C-alpha cells in the first residue's frame, strides 16, 4: 500500500477541505485513501442495482465483529445487545436522552472530544468535568475528583473515550476497573466510545470498558469503522446495550433503517481489512517517531508525548504563546501565519489552555511540510 | 460547521 | 437528458443477498413468495445515478461531508421550478436522512405536549408513527371514497381543527395510499382552513415525480405560497429506487423553525447519497419518464385483470404512486377471513401485500399492491392472488 500517495480531495464537498494553498492537519478524517477492499465491497454491492429499504438481517454482520473483537481484544458480546446509529454523535445524542432526566448531570473527562458536550446539550443535560492530570507527561485521570463529583452531585451519565481523544490516552485494565467500580457503587451509567481502538501504537494493547468490567449491565460500548477505515461519510456505528430496559427502549422508541453502501462497506472492513489496517498503523507510527525528533529539536519549548491510539497529535505550545501574548485562537494564528489548519484549544471544551490539535494521518511529507511551517510561525522574532 | 467544533 | 437509451424494466434483479427489507423484513415490519408490499422499486436504480456513485468511489476517500456551495441546490430547484414552477430560496432548504427521520425530528419541534396533529385517513403508516414518537396526539379525518376516487371532508377537516387542538397536520401530496394528485382548489381550500387555525403543514411530496401521463404535480407550498407554516418533503428516494442512501430534502419558510432545525442538524451527509440524489436531479429524466411509461401499462394490465378476473372488487388507476389500492370487500365477506389479509395472502396465496393493518384508519378491505415490478411479476401474482379468492 501507498500511504504517500496525494490524494486530490478538491469537488468533493469533503469538510476538511471546505468547512474552513493551505496544509490541512485538523478535522479527524485521512488524506490517506479508504482501502480498496472497501470500495470494492461497496462497487459489488452496486452492481447487485437497487439501493433500496435495508437493514442488518441474519447473524453474518454480527459474526464479523465479533470474530474481529474476539481476535483482537478478547472482548465478545451477545447479538442481542447490538444496534446501530448513523454515526457515534448521532448515537451519543439519542443515548444521552433515554438516560438522562433535565435534572441529571453527566461527568466528561477534560480535554475532551466537542461532541461530548453537544450531546448533552442537545438534550439539556449539565455536564461535570473531571480534569485529567499531566504529572507523568501523559496524562491521568484524577481518581479522588471524579469520586468527590460522583458522591456529591447528581452524575446520571459519564461519556468517555476509550482510547481518550485528544490526549491518546489507551486505558489500562487497572484504570477502566477502577473508573468502573467507581461508576457501579454510585449507580452512574457508562457509555465507552471507542472509535480510536484500532488506531494505536505497536506497544499498545485495547481492553474494551466492558471487557475490563464485565459484571456492570449499564457498560454501553460505541463502535466504528469510520476512523479506522476513513468512512466516516457512510455514518454507520455499532453500540452494544447490554442493559435490558434501555435495549427496550432502543428498539422500541428507536427508528432504525439502514445504508446498504455504509453496511457492506464496514463488513468488508471488519471480513477482510486487517492487513491495510497493520500497514495504516505502521505508517502512522513512524508519522509519530518523526514528529517525536522534531518537537524535540525545533520546537524544545512544547510539551508532547507520543499519543498511545489515534492519529492526532496533542501539542502543548503555553510556551511560545506566552512568549509572544498572542490573544487570537491558534486556529487563525496558524492560518494567518503559516498557511496551516489546526484545531485549536476550543475545540476540547476544558482543560486545553495552550494546546493544538494536529492531524498526522497525511502522507509523511506533508505532515513535515506543515510542521516546518507551525515551526516558522512560531519561532518568528523569538530567540 | 464541523459537529466536532464549537 | 437520457431519452435516447432504451431500458429494460422487464430484467428480473436478484435481491436476495442484500439485506433488502423487501426480501428478508415482512415478518418484523407486518406483524419463493412474490414480493408486492413495501414501497421500493424491483426495477434497478438507472445507470446514471449508480455511475455518479462509482464516480465518487474513484475519489477513494469517504470522509466527512456536507452540501457545500450551489451546485445541489441549483440542480433541485431547477428541477421544481421546471416541473412545478415552485421556487424557493438556498437559505431555506435543509436535509434529513429520509422523510420519516425527519417528520419526527418537525413534529416535536412543532408540538408541545398538549397538542394534536391531524391526519386524513387511510394514510401511510409513519404519520402517525411520528406522533408517537413525540406522545403527540393524532385526529383521524375519514377521507370521502366513491369506488376509489377519494376526496377531502373539508367539513369534518374544519370541524376538527376548530374544537379539537391541532397543532399539526401532516399530509401526503400525492397520496399513499389511495394515490391522489390533489388539484390546486383542493390544496387552497385546505391551506384556508390551516392559515384561519394557525395550523402548520407538512407536506410529503415524496411520490410527486411517480404520476400517470398528462398528470401535474401541484406542491402544497406552491397552491399556498403564502403561508409560512407549509413545510414540504422531498426525495429522490421513491422516484429512483434509493431509499437505502436516506437523502431527502426539507424545504422550511418559518425562519424561528429553520433555526431550531439548524441547532440539531449538525450537519454530516453521506458523500455517495448526496451525488446519486443529484445524479437523479441533472441527468435522471429520461429513465425517469421510460420508467413511468412502463408503469402506466402495468397499471393498464392490472386494471383489465381486475375486472375480468375479481369483478366485485373496486379499484381505480391511481393519479400517483406505484401502489394500486384495491377494495375486497366482496371476497374477503364471502370466505369470510377474519386474520389480517397480509396473513391471509402470504399462507394461502405465496404473496406478500400490505392489508389495512398498515394504514391507520378507514381501509377496511383494502389492500395496498406494490407495482413497480416487471410486467410477468406482476401477472404471476395476480393469478395466486386471485386463486386464493374466487370461490
Ligand atoms: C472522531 C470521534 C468520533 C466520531 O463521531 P461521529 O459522530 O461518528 O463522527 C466519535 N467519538 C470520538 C471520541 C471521536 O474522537
Ligand atoms: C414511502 C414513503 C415515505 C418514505 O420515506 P423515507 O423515510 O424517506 O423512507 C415517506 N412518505 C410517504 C408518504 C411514503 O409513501
Amino acid at each position: 500500500y501507498n500511504f504517500d500517495e496525494i490524494i486530490d480531495r478538491r469537488y468533493t464537498n469533503a469538510m476538511n477541505v471546505e468547512g474552513y494553498e493551505l496544509i490541512r492537519m485538523w478535522v479527524a478524517d485521512m488524506d490517506f485513501g479508504t482501502p480498496e477492499v472497501v470500495l470494492n465491497a461497496i462497487r459489488e454491492r452496486l452492481n447487485k442495482k437497487i439501493l433500496g429499504y435495508t437493514n442488518v438481517f441474519g447473524s453474518e454482520y454480527y459474526e464479523a465483529f465479533v470474530s474481529w473483537t474476539k481476535k483482537r481484544y478478547g472482548f465478545t458480546f451477545s447479538q442481542e445487545h447490538l444496534v446501530f446509529s448513523h454515526g457515534i454523535v448521532a448515537g451519543l445524542i439519542e443515548l444521552v436522552g433515554y438516560i438522562c432526566d433535565k435534572d441529571d448531570k453527566a461527568l466528561i473527562v477534560t480535554p475532551s472530544y466537542g461532541p461530548f458536550k453537544m450531546a448533552c446539550d442537545k438534550n439539556h443535560i449539565s455536564t461535570v468535568y473531571s480534569p485529567l492530570i499531566n504529572h507523568h507527561g501523559y496524562y491521568e485521570i484524577d481518581f479522588d475528583d471524579v469520586r468527590k463529583k460522583v458522591e456529591t452531585e447528581n452524575i446520571k451519565l459519564c461519556i468517555f473515550a476509550n482510547p481518550h481523544n485528544p490526549t491518546g490516552r489507551v486505558w489500562s485494565e487497572e484504570e477502566l476497573a477502577t473508573l468502573g467500580q467507581i461508576m457501579k457503587e454510585n449507580d452512574v451509567w457508562l457509555i465507552s466510545d471507542e472509535i480510536h481502538c484500532d488506531i494505536k501504537r505497536s506497544g499498545q494493547s485495547h481492553i474494551p470498558f466492558a471487557k475490563a468490567v464485565p459484571d456492570y449491565d449499564k457498560i454501553i460500548t460505541t463502535m466504528s469503522q469510520s476512523k479506522a477505515f476513513n468512512i466516516a461519510g457512510l455514518m454507520f456505528s455499532n453500540i452494544i446495550i447490554q442493559n435490558e430496559s434501555l435495549l427496550k427502549t432502543w428498539n422500541t422508541h428507536h427508528f432504525g433503517t439502514e445504508n446498504p453502501l455504509s453496511v457492506v462497506a464496514t463488513q468488508a472492513a471488519y471480513e477482510k481489512g486487517e492487513g491495510w489496517l497493520q500497514a495504516m498503523n505502521h505508517y502512522l507510527d513512524d508519522n509519530f517517531n518523526y514528529l517525536a525528533d522534531f518537537l524535540e529539536k525545533e520546537l524544545p519549548h512544547a510539551e508532547f508525548k507520543i499519543p498511545e491510539a489515534t492519529y492526532l497529535a496533542w501539542v502543548d505550545l503555553s510556551y511560545y504563546i506566552k512568549e509572544k501574548d498572542i490573544d487570537e485562537s491558534m486556529a487563525k494564528f496558524f492560518i494567518k501565519n503559516a498557511g496551516v489548519i489546526i484545531e485549536g484549544a476550543e475545540q476540547f471544551v476544558h482543560n486545553a489552555e495552550g494546546h493544538i490539535r494536529i492531524n498526522i494521518a497525511v502522507p509523511r511529507e506533508v505532515m513535515k511540510k506543515g510542521l516546518q511551517k507551525i515551526k516558522a510561525a512560531l519561532v518568528e522574532n523569538l530567540y | 460547521h464541523h459537529h466536532h467544533h464549537h
